[PDB]
RNA sequence: GUGAACAGCCUCUAGUUGAUAGAAUAAUGUAGAUAAGGGAAGUCGGCAAAAUAGAUCCGUAACUUCGGGAUAAGGAUUGGC
RNA sequence: AAUGGAUUAACGAGAUUCCCACUGUCCCUAUCUA
RNA sequence: GCGUUGGAUUGUUCACCCACUAAUAGGGAACGUGAGCUGGGUUUAGACCGUCGUGAGACAGGUUAGUUUUACCCUACUGAUGAAUGUUACCGCAAUAGUAAUUGAACUUAGUACGAGAGGAACAGUUCAUUCGGAUAAUUGGUUUUUGCGGCUGUCUGAUCAGGCAUUGCCGCGAAGCUACCAUCCGCUGGAUUAUGGCUGAACGCCUCUAAGUCAGAAUCCAUGCUAGAACGCGGUGAUUUC
């Protein structure tokens, strides 16, 4: 069996990270950050009612 | 877990248990097998002198005159009186299965309750005449 | 004298992690300075300017 | 998932607890615990031991037969996966189980009516069998009163 | 896994180590079998060669016919009795031990199987589960 | 002569000094690096290790044997309080190694970290942060000079947080200090944002969802002076053996004339840091959210919280993540939760899973019932109650 | 008192309450234990431990100097009222 | 071959081999007390 | 780099089988390793049989029985504090040192290439396991001085109640804790090369893989990643006492 780190191997899961590992990442990164900049919709919100 | 019970209750030493012997003696054909088993090399009494309440081969017939005249053997009987409890009882104490578990009753009640009672009582009257 | 001593922890003050509470030791000093706090008395000296400033000790037979 | 349960104790079994035995005749003996199935080795017997529900229900305590009881049975006919009935099962479980307590807790007034009856006729035996503690408690009321006084 | 096992096979607990006497299970005539060694076993310093449900062990027999004793011949367990862990949540275990004998492509030499069969060990070899009157 | 048996080594060398740890807060040695390219989102995260549950799980797997089938597992639940901003600091990259320049305060401190500053703290004067508070005077300017010099200079940026120790049933009172690396483009953009979240807290959604590969450190569970056999393996010597049998025999050859350093002698055994790697989130709750627990199987209104709270920690409320194996370190502990430092490529990354049953039985005994309303259900009534 | 017993364990008369103590409960020890599944694969070697154990009834082989072997082996049983 | 040889019941803290029972010797270590 | 076993006969290595396995490779370190073990065998005094001697006794020889017993010392190694760099506290960087994963099968390609037949592969996509390591206690087992709750024999406190003693009296269950491939979880990817395959290309008016230049290419090497953090390597920030 070839080992953790020849270069066939690494050369299999170089094509792989090109293709959909990147892409279900990349959709990822996308709706995280939609939700951090909701929260501070919600955390100035809450200062507004101070404000009244 | 303690030193007592392991030695008796392990499951290499496990005897049979209380559920398949009444079903032994609720019909009169497999009360006839275990009273005339062929003979066996590998078994204590060679295939003969069997008790079927107590799961257990005697050497001898000397050692059923002296069994069945025991406090040992009078808990097997006085045990086996009433419905053997089987996964049905305890499943009718949830709420779960009555039906199933009620008309089991009825037919202990009914039909195969007199049917062991009369085999017991010609145990008696045939290990009596024999011994 | 302190090797294979046990360590301790009110040590800090001094800087040493190797520390001891000497009981008998102690009940005789204190003897010592009950005695020379009544010597300097005698004398008429004065008690708050009193300070120990030569201590010795060596060894008996 | 099955919430089976054990064969000794009658209590449910949820999906990571207990230890199944099987039988050469293969039938399964599923367990709640292991205070259950150290002690079914020993050959007991849950007629006998108080704690179990088998116990009680054959020693004349917790209601056995009841209408109420005969909802949950199983089904060896599968029913095809209409969802209005399951909407109204979902209402039927949530039912059935209120009807349940009320009934069973009206059974524990049935048998436990009248205690305070003999809980009267007790105490009419120690206060009238016991009068020289009756004048040491008069002294001691009196005693109380005069210490505020 | 190795012959005529398909598909792979999970870890269980391993109930029989080297030398372990166990019961058979079929009608071929042997009634206890020996095991010598296990086959897709390890090797480490001073371990033994632990077989488990659903393995094929070398074994041979010391109670039987005398056709069948003094020869090495491969064999299938069937039974466990230590506890394993089916992957849901359940652990259970056997009355006893159990093995079954079989030629190296895996087929029963026998033509019935007495007893319940373990589900981990029918699944992995079908000519088994054909033999097999009672499954679990 | 030639050790007429090769065995592997007991014990792995990499894992060497075997020694008690700086601090119980682990550190965090190597971040995702940058994509300069992706909005700014944060990088790790800090949170308290409560306890264990059981997990059943339909497995959606293509290929294997328990495609399609259920399967039971374990899980953590990390108590996750919403975390808190107070910092920024920035990094100049040396030819030696990088290199801190400033960091920059945040105009009011909670109590929790004015706590953390001092060792006594009912004698002090709580005197933590008051000449500096007076340098946000009229413009503040001593503030924007130290935020234009991050950005001028200083190529990436850390930013600091704390824990919100007080919503927590752990009795500490004393928040942890922490610095989290960005990971959005134009570090200009780094800088912007953390001075937009100064005194203003972070959710934990906001840096996880589920099905994520990520990857939790800590300090494991301290054993005090632990003898060779339970710290290395080492085969014990066979029975009454002179001076002692739980012990290596032979430590060394005549040639050289020194125990060698791979021997596997006596010491401390626990509470080094470790970093365990490729754990995955299966559910992250709400702390406003009730019925937790319930999943779109189970329809009963119950909380994550197992009967009587956990085993030496209190109740959850608060947002958690549940995820599966086991986590090094113990019960109300502190744990940092770093996201997965490249793209995984296993279909193990990729998975998505669905709950059908949280277990919520009590884990102070063989705890059988799921709700306090079964308990009274099952037993019927009882005698302190009529 | 239990028991076949001056065995062992417990108490009355009589006698001591002496043997450096306090605080903590790491390793390795010394002394004593219990372990799932398998059952000598350990080892020069079943060393050590475990198992058997009192009593009553039944039963008891080769061999022999007829006295023995013999508690041979192997089984059934044992509380309280 | 009374430098004594062959035989053999009973007896032995004598020397060696195996079989059932049995068990942490071992697979493989874990735990509790003084 | 990694891995090389489990058993069977003599004190025995010598010498040789049985089965598994991917494989059962060879060696060294005072023919590694007795102040680690072992005394099995090596070497006293006891005793027998055999040979030789008139004899005491020795042996061509065989069998059996049999006392060397520190460590608290300095160093080495595994762990643990620690004076002094204005005091004190928090957040960091990384010199150097170590470094880890491994082998087998399975689905699909495919009964396809290849073949007269019998037979019968690869790489790509994917799922599990063998040794090894790091942890972890949900569950399941193991453990019980929680002497927690019961139970039993003997004696003792007049009986009941509640208890004492039996080197922890014994039996059953037993939470918490500690634990086990006897339980579950997790174990990465960039660069430079060796053999060797090539391109341009001379020496040598052809030709060549090499001399200048250059493209690839090994479980190899150094890094990413993971452990410790120089107690004399360093940075950033908080407060800084009036008796």
């Amino acid at each position: 069996a070839k080992s953790l780190r020849a270069s066939s191997h690494l050369n299999a899961k170089s094509v792989k990270r090109r293709g959909v590992f990147q892409k279900a990442v990349d959709a990822r990164e996308q709706r995280i950050s939609d939700k951090l900049k909701e929260d501070l919709l919600k955390q100035k919100l809450e200062d507004l009612k101070k404000k009244e | 877990m303690g030193r007592y019970s392991v030695k008796r209750y392990k499951t290499k030493r496990r005897t049979r248990d209380l559920d398949l012997i009444y079903n032994d003696l609720s019909t009169k054909e497999s009360v006839q097998k275990l009273l005339n088993q062929p003979l066996d090399e590998t078994k204590p009494g060679l295939g003969q002198h069997y008790c079927i309440h107590c799961a257990k081969y005697m050497e001898t017939a000397i050692a059923l005159k002296t069994h069945l005249k025991g406090k040992v053997h009078k808990r097997r009987v006085k045990e086996l009186r009433g419905v053997p409890y089987t996964q049905e009882v305890s499943d009718a104490a949830a709420g779960y299965n009555l039906n199933k578990f009620l008309n089991r009753v009825q037919e202990i009640t009914q039909s195969v309750g007199p049917e062991k009672e009369s085999n017991e009582a010609l145990l008696k009257e045939h290990l009596d005449s024999t011994l | 004298f302190n090797s294979s001593i046990g360590r301790t922890a009110q040590g800090k003050e001094f800087g040493v992690t190797k520390a001891r509470w000497p009981a008998k030791s102690v009940k005789f000093v204190q003897g010592l300075l009950q005695n020379a706090a009544a010597n300097a008395e005698a004398k008429g000296l004065d008690a708050t300017k009193l300070y120990v400033s030569h201590i010795q000790v060596n060894q008996a037979p | 998932m099955r919430i089976y349960q054990c064969h000794f104790c009658s209590s449910p079994c949820y999906p990571g607890h207990g230890i199944m035995f099987v039988r050469n005749d293969a039938k399964e003996f599923r367990f709640c615990r292991s205070k259950c199935h150290k002690a079914f080795k020993q050959r007991r017997n849950p007629r006998k031991l108080k704690w179990t529900k088998a116990f009680r229900k054959a020693a004349g305590k917790e209601l056995a037969v009841d209408s109420t009881l005969t909802f949950a049975q199983r089904r060896n006919v599968p029913v095809r996966y209409n969802r209005e009935l399951v909407a109204t099962t979902l209402k039927a479980m949530a039912r059935i189980e209120e009807i349940r307590q009320k009934r069973e807790r009206a059974f524990y007034k049935n048998r436990m009516r009248g205690n305070k009856e003999k809980d009267f006729l007790r105490d009419k035996k120690l206060v009238e069998s016991n009068p020289e503690l009756l004048r040491i408690r008069e002294v001691e009321i009196a005693r109380k009163l005069a210490k505020e006084q | 896994s190795g012959n005529g096992a398909q598909g792979t096979k999970f870890r269980i607990s391993l109930g029989l180590p080297v030398g372990a006497i166990m019961n058979c299970a079929d009608n071929s005539g042997a009634r206890n079998l020996y095991i010598i060694a296990v086959k897709g076993s390890g090797s480490r310093l001073n371990r033994l060669p632990a077989a488990s449900l659903g393995d094929m062990v070398m074994a041979t027999v010391k109670k039987g016919k005398p056709e069948l004793r003094k020869k090495v011949m491969p064999a299938i367990v069937v039974r466990q009795a230590k506890s394993w862990r089916r992957r849901d949540g359940v652990f259970l275990y056997f009355e006893d031990n159990a093995g079954v004998i079989a030629n190296p492509k895996g087929e029963m030499k026998g033509s019935a199987i007495t007893g319940p069969v373990g589900k981990e060990c029918a699944d992995l070899w079908p000519r088994v589960a054909s033999n097999s009157g009672v499954v679990v | 002569s030639h050790r007429k048996y090769e065995a592997p080594r007991h014990g792995h060398l990499g894992f060497l000094p075997r020694k008690r740890a700086a601090s119980i807060r682990a550190r965090v040695k190597a971040f995702p690096k940058d994509d300069r390219s992706k909005p700014v989102a944060l990088t790790s995260f800090l949170g308290y290790k409560a306890g264990m549950t059981t997990i059943v799980r339909d497995l959606d797997r293509p290929g294997s044997k328990f495609h399609k089938r259920e399967v039971v597992e374990a899980v953590t639940v990390v108590d996750t309080p919403p975390v808190v901003v107070v910092g920024v600091v920035g990094y100049v990259e040396t030819p030696r190694g990088l290199r801190s320049l400033t960091t920059v305060w945040a105009e009011h401190l909670s109590d929790e970290v004015k706590r953390r500053f001092y060792k006594n703290w009912y004698k002090s004067k709580k005197k933590a942060f008051t000449k500096y508070s007076a340098k946000y005077a009229q413009d503040g300017a001593g503030i924007e000079r130290e935020l234009a010099r991050i950005k001028k200079y200083a190529s990436v940026v850390r930013v600091l947080v704390h824990t919100q120790i007080r919503k927590t049933p752990l009795a500490q009172k004393k928040a942890h200090l922490a610095e989290i690396q960005l990971n959005g483009g134009s570090i200009s953009e780094k800088v912007d944002w953390a001075r937009e979240h100064f005194e203003k807290t972070v959710a934990v959604d906001s840096v996880f969802e589920q099905n994520e590969m990520i990857d939790a450190i800590a300090v494991t569970k301290g054993h005090g002076f632990e003898g060779v056999t339970h710290r290395w393996g080492t085969k014990k010597l066979p029975r009454k053996t002179h001076r002692g049998l739980r012990k290596v025999a032979c430590i060394g050859a005549w040639h050289p004339a020194h125990v060698m350093w791979s021997v596997a002698r006596a010491g401390q055994r626990g509470y080094h840091s470790r970093t365990s790697i490729n754990h995955k989130i299966y559910r992250v709750g709400k702390g406003d959210d009730e019925a937790n627990g319930a999943t779109s199987f189970d329809r009963t209104k119950k909380t994550i919280t197992p009967m009587g709270g956990f085993v030496h920690y209190g109740e959850i409320k608060n947002d958690f993540i549940m995820v599966k194996g086991c986590i090094p370190g113990n019960r109300k502990r502190i744990v940092t939760l770093r996201k997965s430092l490249y793209t995984n490529t296993s279909r193990k990354a990729l998975e998505e899973v669905s709950l059908k049953w949280i277990d919520t039985a009590s884990k102070f005994g063989k705890g059988r019932f799921q709700t306090p309303a079964e308990k009274h259900a099952f037993m019927g009534t009882l005698k302190k109650d009529l």
